[PDB]
């Protein structure tokens, strides 16, 4: 078996390249570490 | 498909949090420093029978006390390890404070409690004295970071809880830093039995 994809990225989500927290599409900087999406 | 989880590693300064997370060699070589928060995020991959899981372990750079971590530290935490030092009773007395600080921001995430430094023979927080509760999102393990003793158990338990698969297994151990101290096997056998009984009598 694999992993049930209930942990998968939802539409428009992005992973912060500084701290790896998963953010929402309307966020332009990370909700945790405040680094800008890059 | 690789699933990842943010894991917050908290506990009093000097309990061995950094020493513990740094046992995972690839997580150390690929760690990321988050300058705004003073945190090192260690991406710890574990290979399960159902594929790879990544625990992104948040380790503080300082000696913060409970409630002293910046707010971003706990944001989107999906699981946690609370660590104390079995040779320092104060660090265990503060575990409920860390636990309360966690549940305030993250609510019902799975949490593992780890008593570190059990390689030290003169153990002050004895296995039989460890307080066990009715919480199904809470689990305890002895660990010795410097000997890798029980290193994988917190992560395996959290993975089983998070994935909802109690038969999940690690098919291989991660590459770990060579042990720097020996864990006495007689003590380990005794501690493990003592904990089964305290875990069962409650
Ligand atoms: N005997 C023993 N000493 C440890 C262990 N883990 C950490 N120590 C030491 O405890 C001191 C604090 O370790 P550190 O990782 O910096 O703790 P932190 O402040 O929680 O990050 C250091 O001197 C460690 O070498 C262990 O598992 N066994
Ligand atoms: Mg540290
Ligand atoms: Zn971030």
């Amino acid at each position: 078996m694999g992993f049930e994809d209930m942990f998968a990225k939802k539409e428009g989500q992005w992973d912060c390249s500084s701290c790896l927290v998963r953010n929402e599409a309307n966020a332009t900087r990370c909700v945790a570490c405040q680094n800008p999406d890059k | 498909p690789q699933v990842q989880f943010k894991l917050v590693l908290v506990g009093d300064g000097g309990t061995g949090k950094t020493t513990f997370v740094k046992r995972h060699l690839t997580g150390e070589s690929e760690k990321k420093y988050v300058a705004t928060l003073g945190v090192e995020v260690h991406p710890l991959v574990f290979h399960t029978n159902r594929g790879p899981i990544k625990f992104n372990v948040w380790d503080t750079a300082g000696q913060e006390k409970f409630g002293g971590l910046r707010d971003g530290y706990y944001i989107q935490a999906q699981c946690a390890i609370i660590m104390f030092d079995v040779t320092s009773r104060v660090t265990y007395k503060n575990v409920p404070n860390w636990h309360r600080d966690l549940v305030r921001v993250c609510e019902n995430i799975p949490i593992v409690l780890c008593g570190n430094k059990v390689d030290i023979k003169d153990r002050k927080v004895k296995a039989k004295s460890i307080v066990f509760h009715r919480k199904k999102n809470l689990q305890y393990y002895d660990i010795s970071a410097k000997s890798n003793y029980n290193f994988e158990k917190p992560f395996l338990w959290l993975a089983r809880k998070l994935i909802g698969d109690p038969n999940l297994e690690f098919v291989a151990m991660p590459a770990l830093a060579p042990p720097e101290v020996v864990m006495d096997p007689a003590l380990a056998a005794q501690y493990e039995h003592d904990l089964e009984v305290a875990q069962t009598t409650a």
